[PDB]
């Protein structure tokens, strides 16, 4: 469980290059799971 | 669109880490080439529309 930009749901996947991809979570190319994402612009975002 | 530029490009050295640590580009699919195995290698001529 983590919380990401929604730019980096792209990221999270075998086989993707990026920031995110490469310096926080990375996924084998053998991923045998599954993978749930949903907004949450209400709940962790400041008015600030 | 139709007037597409294209730029040949010749004699010169390109890192293309530019490109990576660059975060404005929404749209960046390499079809024919790994893009992070760029650097190691050489190319007769590039072309940039």
């Amino acid at each position: 469980s983590f919380v990401i930009r929604g730019d980096e749901v792209r990221q999270i996947a075998p086989g993707q290059t990026g920031k995110i991809a490469d310096y926080n979570y990375k996924l084998p190319d053998d991923f045998t799971g599954c993978v749930i994402a949903w907004n949450s612009n209400n709940l962790d975002s400041k008015v600030g | 669109v139709y007037a597409w530029n294209r730029k040949r490009i010749s004699n010169c050295v390109a890192d293309y880490s530019v490109l990576y640590n660059s975060a404005s580009f929404s749209t960046f699919k390499c079809y024919g080439v790994s893009p992070t195995k760029l650097n190691d290698l050489c190319f007769t001529n590039v072309y940039a529309d």
